[PDB]
RNA sequence: UCCUGGCUGUAAAGGAUGCGGGCUAGGUGUCGGGCGAGCUUCGAGCUCGCCCGGUGCCGGAGGGAAGCCGUUAAGCCCGCCGCC
RNA sequence: CGCUAUUAUUGGGCCUAAAGCGUCCGUAGCCGGGCCCGUAAGUCCCUGGCGAAAUCCCACGGCUCAACCGUGGGGCUUGCUGG
């Protein structure tokens, strides 16, 4: 059944981008999804996401601009230290600063560049490029 | 308002569709009769005709193709060519006119006009291969694939094809400024039609 | 030199050839990203005179194929050939014939007609310079059963790939790369076409205006 | 030089693609580009100046 | 366990009979008056070691990293293969 | 070979295609239920359109060694078990 | 050992080539919808005590250079433990 809504959201995004759509609706919403969308907005992969309220849960409405090649969720959510990031970079990305690993830390969801600047690790949940 | 009194459109049969449909044509569709027949809106036809007139008037006359494999579209196309200086290929479109420079009549135009993208699937393909824009008259059963301007029109009626190409020629001449105004165009709509 | 030697005895058949012969198209990069069709090799002989040098004309594969009739066996020759300016322009062609010279000539003509431009850069974790000696990011290519993946490498790492890929990337202007493959790589035609498509797919990756100076991206000729 | 960008999506045009470009049939100040994918999938385009919203 | 054994300081090629490598090594042997291919191969191995050290150190964070960087650059300047105002590229 | 009461536990037992969930153009038939319009001989009746669910034929991107599959995937994702 | 993505966590495959149980219901086990409060076991950071030497990497110095030996700086010790 439904195990992970984050993966569903990200795959729906990849497919709609690959086929050339403008807007994308994500039915089972959460707070991780909002935070991931926030990171992606700050880094410049989407535009103008908003939350719509029905009585069940939230829905997310997103606009795409054509700056995504791939996007997906990392399972299992691997723990990672502040000393072993290049490994997962080489594993999930095509160049040395190209895309974003999204990490979940005890200080919030962030990109691995910010996490490394602060000097902390965490768990891996997604990647985008 | 209109380019022509609405009842003339209606008597020609511009608002008559097939017993089929297509998601790509829900815009141009307006209604469904109790018989299964679909009805097209005429406002959008008028506007797309004006736009197409401007577009084709912005081009060199003698680099323009008009193609109609259908039989009720060979005479209208021929007179459109006579009136606008544009080339017209009624019958068959020998495959290779655009891709084979070793045929007798080899040409490479700038824009293409099509009466039915389903019957004229050969010219459409060659045009796609050489990379040019496409103006097509489309009905309810037609798709919009490889089509950059679409004119909603009944494609199978002789009166409809005649009226459409008549309006198009008039608009092209106007926007080109070969004439001062409409009603300076004294060709009758009863010439463009196929004779019996 | 031989510009007036190649341009005087040529009469254009198409409209692009006429545009080139008159002098309104003057650089190689003005013929690509439009929907133009290329049906004359003299267009490329005019815009890239370097593809005519014999040292830029690798012949890759020659095969002998047989068709049965009740009389005997009819023999045909198939030649896979590569052409390229060594500064970002490559072409691949196949030619058939009843003898070997005809096949070679047709292969080189079809290779001239199938010209593409590519992007170059550094993109490696271990070099991080800004010079177009490699590809700027990893790319994928496929043909038949063959799958190829190309990854950027550091300077001095010369072309870790099979020999057909070696020659194609050398004609492309690339000097450093790592590679992975799957499938029937012993069939030269499919391997060559997969590497050609991998090189083509460098234009399919979206980038932001900040990546062009991080990786030193160059489109076509450099400097 | 500069690489053109499609008007429906935001992707760059590839060299040997079956893309096209024309002038807005409504006003006539902008240039419309269309890549092979939007042409074959009937993805609608919209003028940047006046928003004509053609097929 | 197994104890230590001294190991070679030169490498051999992966295939012995490639025309390009043969031609290049022939030219070098002739123009520098070498007796064998071992000498060429061990000089090449020196180079490869330098090149691997550089590739590793590059973008490595810490203190031992910069220490080793400066060590490498000074060693090269002393050997005579680089000027003073040089960099890791 | 059929009936009553029990054992055996196998087949091209084949869609030669394990089960659940989200996504990626549609068209045209048929079966059941519901809604809305028009006909009517006033019939649990006829025709047209829409929503849900089943079952078929075509088909574009896309996939595949190909034959072919193609929103009833042999496509991209999240899972578990059996097998080579 | 590698070649071998022919043992595949990274990283294979099961219509026709080897390969879906004849089909169902269910025990352990693995995977599990959305918000709020708590704890802080896993996870992350900082620090104390341990993980012999030789072996491995780097620079300097002594045997003609080197191999070898010495001084120092790092790793290895697949980790345990106190805050
Ligand atoms: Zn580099
Ligand atoms: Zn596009
Ligand atoms: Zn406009």
């Amino acid at each position: 059944t439904l195990l992970d809504p984050l993966a569903n959201a990200l795959s729906h995004i990849t497919n709609s981008e690959r086929v050339g759509k403008k807007e994308v609706y994500i039915k089972p919403a959460s707070k991780l999804i909002g935070e991931v969308l926030r990171v992606m907005l700050e880094n410049g992969y989407i535009g103008e996401f908003e939350l719509i309220d029905d009585g069940r849960a939230g829905i997310y409405r997103v606009q795409l601009i054509g700056k995504i090649n791939k996007a997906g969720a990392i399972k299992p959510r691997f723990p990672v230290k502040a000393r072993d990031y290049e490994k997962w970079e080489k594993r999930f990305l095509p160049a040395f600063e190209f895309g974003i690993l999204i990490v979940s830390t005890s200080q919030g969801v962030m990109t691995h560049k910010e996490a490394l600047e602060k000097g902390i690790g965490g768990r891996l949940i997604a990647y985008v490029y | 308002e209109y380019l022509v009194p609405l009842d003339q459109y209606l008597a020609a049969g511009v608002h008559i569709g097939t017993q089929q449909k297509t998601k790509d044509m829900k815009k141009f569709i307006y209604r469904v009769r109790q018989d299964g027949l679909y009805v097209l809106d005429v406002r959008k036809t008028d506007e797309r005709l004006r736009v197409a007139g401007k577009f084709l008037a912005k081009f060199d006359p003698e680099s323009i193709l008009a193609v109609s494999v259908r039989l009720y579209g060979q005479r209208p196309v021929k007179k459109f060519g006579e009136v606008t200086g544009a080339k017209a290929i009624p019958g068959r479109f020998l495959p290779g006119t655009m891709t084979n420079p070793q045929v007798k009549n080899f040409i490479e135009p700038d824009v293409l006009i099509v009466t039915d993208p389903r019957a004229d699937h050969q010219a459409l393909k060659e045009a796609v291969e050489i990379g040019i824009p496409i103006v097509a008259l489309v009905d309810t059963e037609n798709f919009l694939s490889y089509v950059d301007i679409a004119i909603p029109t009944n494609n199978k009626g002789r009166k409809a094809l005649a009226l459409i190409y008549w309006i198009l020629a008039r608009e092209v001449l106007y926007n080109r400024k070969e004439i001062e105004s409409r009603e300076d165009f004294k060709i009758p709509v009863e010439d463009f039609e196929m004779r019996i | 030199e031989i510009a007036q030697r190649v341009l005087e005895e040529w009469e254009p058949k198409t409209k692009l050839g006429r545009l080139v012969k008159e002098g309104q198209i003057t650089d190689i990069h003005e013929i690509f990203r439009k929907g133009y069709q290329i049906k004359e090799p003299e267009i490329v002989d005019v815009l890239l005179p370097e593809v005519n040098l014999r040292e830029n004309q690798e012949v890759l594969d020659i095969a002998l194929t047989v068709r049965m009739t009740d009389s005997g066996r009819r023999i045909r020759f198939r030649v896979l050939a590569a052409v390229g300016n060594r500064d970002g322009y490559v072409g691949l062609g196949i030619g058939h014939g009843r003898e070997v010279g005809i096949a070679i000539r047709k292969a080189i003509n079809y290779a001239k007609m199938n010209i593409i431009e590519i992007k170059r850069g550094c993109g490696s974790w271990e070099c991080r310079c800004r010079r177009p000696h490699s590809i700027p990011f990893a790319v994928e290519g496929k043909e038949g059963s063959v799958r190829v993946k190309l990854m950027p490498g550091p300077r001095g790492l010369g072309l870790v790939i099979g020999d057909v890929g070696k020659k194609i990337l050398t004609l492309a202007g690339v000097q450093d790369v790592w590679s992975q493959t799957l499938g029937e790589t012993r069939t030269t035609v499919n391997f060559a076409k997969a590497v050609f498509n991998a090189l083509y797919n460098t234009n399919r990756v979206a980038i932001k205006p900040e990546d062009i100076e991080r990786y030193g991206i160059v489109v076509g000729r450099a400097m | 030089f500069e690489v053109p960008v499609c008007t429906s999506c935001g992707k760059e045009i590839t060299p040997r693609e079956h893309a096209t470009h024309f002038v807005c049939p409504n006003c006539g100040e902008a240039i419309i580009w269309r890549c092979e994918s939007c042409r074959v999938l009937s993805v609608p385009y919209k003028c940047p100046k006046c928003g004509w919203e053609g097929p | 366990g197994d104890p230590k054994r001294q190991r070679k300081k030169y490498e051999t090629p992966s295939h012995p009979w490639i025309k390009e490598r043969l031609d290049r090594e022939r030219v070098l042997k002739r123009n520098y008056a070498l007796k064998n291919k071992k000498e060429l191969w061990r000089h090449e191995t020196q180079l490869k070691e330098f090149r691997r050290r550089a590739r590793r150190l590059l973008a490595a964070r810490g203190k031992q990293a910069e220490i080793e960087r400066q060590q490498l650059l000074q060693r090269l300047y002393r050997l005579g293969l680089l000027p003073a105002d040089a960099v890791l590229d």
